[PDB]
């Protein structure tokens, strides 16, 4: 709809600082800083490789729209996320204890808090036993 | 017992579909069942034992079609653990899966055979025998290692083929007169193919001194060139599973994996698919329009997470030491140059 | 000569039980003895040579049962070097060991044969032949490498089995009329199995142009797929013993081993099992209720020693460079960051 | 017996410094220091992995009692100690000279003095020839 | 469409000459064509099927000579993509290439056969069959791995040869009397060669007790020593293509490659072969007789570039870690000595 | 031309003794000569071709004994390049070398045959055939790789032996009645040994349904277990020569080698074996009783040089990275501790 | 001709600074510096290995003349330059985009400017489509 | 003879500094220094491993006498020195140019001067062509 189109247009002009019809990497740096996190140069450049398609060095409005338009069903990330779960599927059966989810998720890399990881459990472990069958979660959301 | 309901459905889908341990015992028992059906059908075509053959064939065929029927139906029932097959439309697309169509096909077909069709019976048994694979992984592994070793296999067969022609032609020349075995060049080629493969029937053996002398020289070369691809593919599988073992123990991709799920939940929690999402939303309004701002930057973070996961998805055994030593020593170069520069800044004071 | 008494008991237990060097010569001579008994018993069933066969069989069987008897008894006598078998109850539990029960069983059994039982004789000889292993290491090594290579072996046999069915069926169709060899599909399957394994009896060979043409195409595939598992398992044993050699030369677990014995004696000397223990007790009352204090902390030290020994018990060849380079470079990261921080503390002044 | 139970109770209250019904890792550090040795943090943590069973971060009285209750016969350390002897069984026959025992034992890792290692020899080499059949020692004490 | 003209010429030269992908399908179809011509010529010599044989042979031979003719001619036409073959003299030197001479030879030859020469026909078919290689890479790879493993192959054949002589001689002695099979030592040698290679005709099998006993001992050694070179060469090809795979993924010679082209254009632009060259000439008159000055120093730069490229042209898998760790640690030695010296210069103040 | 005299003696000793390149062509021609003598002697025992056989045998035997005679004599003449064989006593000890005694033995022996002895002729030809080795390296390499893989070979043969007994016994039971082939257990064992080795004579094949069914199950196991040692030893030679190649390219012992010759000449020049030695003597009286002082310290320097050479004489491929990374990182530990200590000495100021 | 012979003689006397009938490595260093680039010692030594043939440590007039006398046709550099193109023949077909040539050539090692790399394209890509068949270029110039 | 015995006795008392009936490692250090070279501790210790046989830490008179009593014929160094020559037998034929001998010998490790290496050539290359057949030299002196 045009509402979300103009909504991403406002997101474009909020990303935009100097007003060159595109979003440079420095705008990405200063908006990530605007939330509190201080990223590295190569990080923002990698983000550009995620968004841009013509290879200019910035983020235009079409590529930003395309990045915001697609959902998990439009990603082909089923095998990707199942492999990522498999690396933390230690025994290889398909199950991990909820406390182990909290421990790993909240202490590895881009960690989160307890309410968020518990939300992951309540959304992944459907019947609610703490023993999560990751395939039900990835075939629910990712697909 | 709806939780126990889903637990039993889970266990069924676990054993019936992708197995882990002792489930190979169930598959072994159905393997022996269908295999004994095959063997008995083979015994059926023999004229004398036909009576006992059919006398057990009817009964055991009913047993195995009942087993196949319940297996198929409970597989449809157990497909609930998978989300893509849930309810009418999901389970019916699971019925649209080609393998399951072949399965229900042979079920109704055999029942129709019971409702000169014996040749069709043995054909259907070969079909249901191939059915046991369910994956095609056998042909995939074979094609992988063949395509890898393609040039060496072609070399072995090509040079062996020339050795076959040359040796068989010379023998034919030396053994046309005083032997009724080699009457044409075709029978000579039959001899060459039978000996160089080390089969050795014994119907055609050289019975001269020129022929035996020539064969005695070209046999050490023939039998060595026609038994190369077996050894080549053998050592190929050995080395491949050996490096797959090594790479299986050195995953080391747990960090990008946890990052994948991390920013994946960041995206879903920031996605507008649900309104009750506030925990992660609050987690970003505390660590400080704004919705789509954090959303867009989060989608970028999830895309770099997905691509970083894709990169670290392929760590090898030799590529580990090679790439990490190139990286390690280049970082070391930055270390030594930073050392000299900063200690010169100590000298600069 | 009680020390020489125990020394001779030690030497007997060394050769009879787990051997190191030339003891394989003694075991070789008893191997040849029992093997020649087997061969002579085989010669016994032949009608003509029966006389000389039994004429040497009685005598040599007495020889080998005397040898087995003294071997068993002196093994019981030499079990003194092992502490678990010392005196009545220890040596009797050694007699309760299942292998020794089988041994005394066949001894008394053969004597009872001397006190239509010839079939039982050859059965007992096969039993005592299996007895020579004493370890089961053969089946253990075989099962290890088979279970490792299980999927590739199953692939080879499965695709070869389908090639056997297809080639034999086509040949049967092409060679039903003008040949009395292939009369049913069972005889055709016999032909297929005999050729694809490169046995080649010669009782059934194709005698047409359709049959020979089809066999000439499917033979290069059959004989290559039915001789894969031999080459696979062969290269499997080769690679396994090669990496076992490498890992045998890189033990490097001497440090946790000495630590194991160190804190083990620390525990025993601190344990209340003996009152004369004061040397290590004094060693801790010098390096400064208190008994159990040092005892508990020592038991913790022995447990961390045991677990550290367990960890360093598995250093590999590739895992050595991989883990030590990950560790080496991460320590290096701590080095470069400590470098910059401390030289900044030089800048901070 | 209750005598040794209360004896380990006194050992528990001697390990205990603040009195929380358990033994923290810092109490382990300060009692090892109380004997003169200054251990590292990870060392005491490894000791916790040896003692504790529920995974709390401390050492309660039940786990301390269980650690003190079992003997070498209750360890399943026969093959472990035989392998450790095998690494110092250089020729592989089963024998090491007593002087080599002294040299290695008193100069490798957690070394001891001469009276202690000689006590090891007098307890390991039973008949007393300096040439120790390690299997007699491990089948005497460890079992 | 002169650009499209040259594009089509390019595509023809791509598929006809060195192929990349699906071009093997075209070569496969001409392979099957010439191979079916071979098979039909073989069927021609059989007396009965001669009629249908020639009835298809004439036609299909015309088809394959037309295909070979157009292939040769369009290959000459497509040689334009290569500069060495451009115009009269270039394309005629391409016609002077020995392989193309053999090709035009067999073309005109077969046409002359159409303008007791059947034996010449089959000879020409074997020739054109060898023609399919076009590279000689098969014999090159074979000779490479044979010359590498030469001593082990000689060991296997030499010890197997001695086992053949010994076993056959003993059998001959033990089986001269009561068997008409072994009448001389030559027939005994024929038996030995036929069994140790696991051919097993069945014309001569031991029919005694001395002979069968001796053969039963020497067979486990013979068949194991005469089937060694097959397994050796098999594992040889496997290991060779495995390390070629590893080295194929670790080129890392891009830096000297770009340097090669860099200073190559530096030389050409500085070379006096063209007068319009000023861009690079200006690039050096800006970054500041002089022509040859920059020329000579540039030729030296191109020679060091060529030699550096030659050095980095051979990076291995094990040589990478070995040489780079020797280099890495020696650089590290320079680092630690520079560290101590420079921090002593901080102490020296 | 005494220098040319010694040069020609050198070249003779080079080709006749340890060869490098095209000398294998000379040895090949004498190999073919003696081999054709063997073949002709084999043709001699055949009754019909005896005439032409002896007619070429006398002449060619004279040729090969003349060649062997001059080869032996010029080998004695060319032994001058070696110092241990110089003059009467040296060359006579070279004549005391056992191999040369065997050589002169067969020379004078054959001449004595010319001065029912035909069996002795063929025996002498087998002897002179073994003579071609001159090194025993074949049996040495074979024994090395067998002793390395001893346990796996024993496993394969042991389990295959049990499979042979079991399969043959069951077949014998199932095929005693309706077959004259299997009349005793010995003939059944002959069948088992002939099939499991994939020889397949065809004299004894199962002719029932119990026998063929049992054989059809145990053949896939027999033929796989009796063809393991061939593949095992094959891959063994392959891996061994592959690591010998790697270790051949990574000698890196040049430094202790030059040190060896360095201090070796230091010892000789300091040794009292010659009085004209002053150059190195002066080299030490310049770089400053004293004779033996410098002598003793030099002998110590030569002994540490010899032992250092012995240590660096064994650098491996995996031991290189392993030991040098352990060393590299431990040196690195000394580096980081020296770093912190010395920068603390900068903090200490 | 004698014109180019005396021309290389003047190049010899321009390389020559002290006048010893040869060209030392230091003269190479100071003439490379005379153009602006500051090379390393080992670099000039490698140049000596390229030019000199008797192994003296300098560059005489005969070896300098021989280095200047031979052309690309007198180098046997066909396979060498084809392999160097192959390392930058990523797909392996024989073609690279002109922009990729510019990017790599002008940013890898001894990089050049844009007019020079475009001259490489106009001389390598004969028909001028940007998609260069490197074999036509190497069989044109190198041979 | 007793002359050389007392001669090595004087060498023993010259090695000896404190007079304990043996030669310590420090005496070795100070006599090597007495010639000008300053060795390392581990070097002298390795020398002790060469000389001593009972494992004391010093060099007694019997072991010093035995070290001085044996000649190259009493060393079993034939294969050792032939392998050392083989590492510098680059082609593997058995010959090295005399100039290459000088270059390597006088610039690798414990290098010597020109008269000494030329003495090596005159003693190794018997007929005097510069092309040394190392086997003649090792079968002349080493044996």
């Amino acid at each position: 709809t045009e509402e979300q189109i103009a909504e991403f247009k406002e997101a474009f002009s909020l990303f935009d600082k100097d007003g060159d019809g595109t979003i440079t990497t420095k705008e990405l740096g200063t908006v990530m800083r605007s939330l509190g996190q201080n990223p590295t140069e190569a990080e923002l450049q990698d983000m550009i490789n995620e968004v841009d398609a013509d290879g200019n060095g910035t983020i235009d409005f079409p590529e930003f729209l395309t990045m915001m338009a697609r959902k998990m069903k439009d990603t082909d990330s089923e095998e990707e996320i199942r492999e990522a779960f498999r690396v933390f599927d230690k025994d290889g059966n398909g199950y991990i204890s909820a406390a182990e989810l909290r421990h790993v998720m909240t202490n590895l890399g881009e960690k989160l808090t307890d309410e968020e990881v518990d939300e992951m459990i309540r959304e992944a472990d459907i019947d609610g036993d703490g023993q999560v069958n990751y395939e039900e979660f990835v075939q629910m959301m990712t697909a | 017992r709806n939780a126990f309901y889903r637990k039993l459905q889970n266990f069924l889908y676990n054993v019936l579909e992708r197995p882990r341990g002792w489930a190979f015992i169930y598959h072994a028992y159905v393997f022996l069942l269908v295999f004994s059906c095959l063997v008995l059908s083979v015994f059926s075509t023999i004229k004398e034992y036909e009576k006992s053959s059919e006398g057990a064939l009817y009964i055991l065929e009913i047993v195995t079609i009942v087993v196949f029927g319940v297996e198929y139906f409970v597989r449809i029932w157990a497909a609930g653990c998978c989300c893509r097959y849930r309810g009418w439309r999901g389970r019916l697309k699971f019925a649209r899966k080609p393998f399951c169509v072949i399965d229900i096909m042979v079920l109704i077909a055999s029942i129709a055979v019971l409702a000169s069709a014996l040749r069709s019976l043995r054909f259907l048994q070969i079909l249901r025998m191939i059915r046991m694979d369910r994956r095609g992984g056998t042909w995939k592994l074979l094609g992988s290692v063949v395509y890898a070793h393609s040039k060496e296999l072609v070399t072995a067969w090509y040079i062996g083929f020339l050795c076959l022609i040359l040796a068989s032609f010379l023998v034919y020349l030396a053994e046309k007169g005083e032997n009724d075995h080699f009457d044409t060049y075709a029978d000579a080629l039959w001899w060459g193919l039978i000996t160089l493969t080390t089969i050795g029937y014994g119907d055609k053996y050289p019975q001269t001194w020129n022929g035996r002398l020539l064969a005695a020289t070209f046999t050490l070369i023939g039998v060595s060139f026609f038994a190369l691809p077996a050894g080549i593919l053998g050592s190929g599988f050995a080395l491949k599973v050996q490096e797959q073992h090594r790479q299986k123990h050195f995953e080391k991709r747990r960090n990008p994996a946890a990052g994948l799920i991390q920013s994946a939940w960041r995206f879903y929690a920031t996605n507008l698919s649900r309104t009750d999402l506030h925990s992660t939303w609050q987690y970003y309004e505390r660590t400080v329009g704004l919705k789509v701002s954090i959303r867009a930057v989060c989608v970028m973070r999830f895309l770099v997470s997905k691509r970083k996961f894709k990169e670290s998805l392929r760590p090898y055994d030799v590529m580990d030491v090679i790439e990490q030593y190139s990286a390690g020593h280049l970082d070391m170069l930055s270390r030594i140059k930073s050392l000299q520069s900063r200690v010169d800044q100590i000298v600069g004071r």
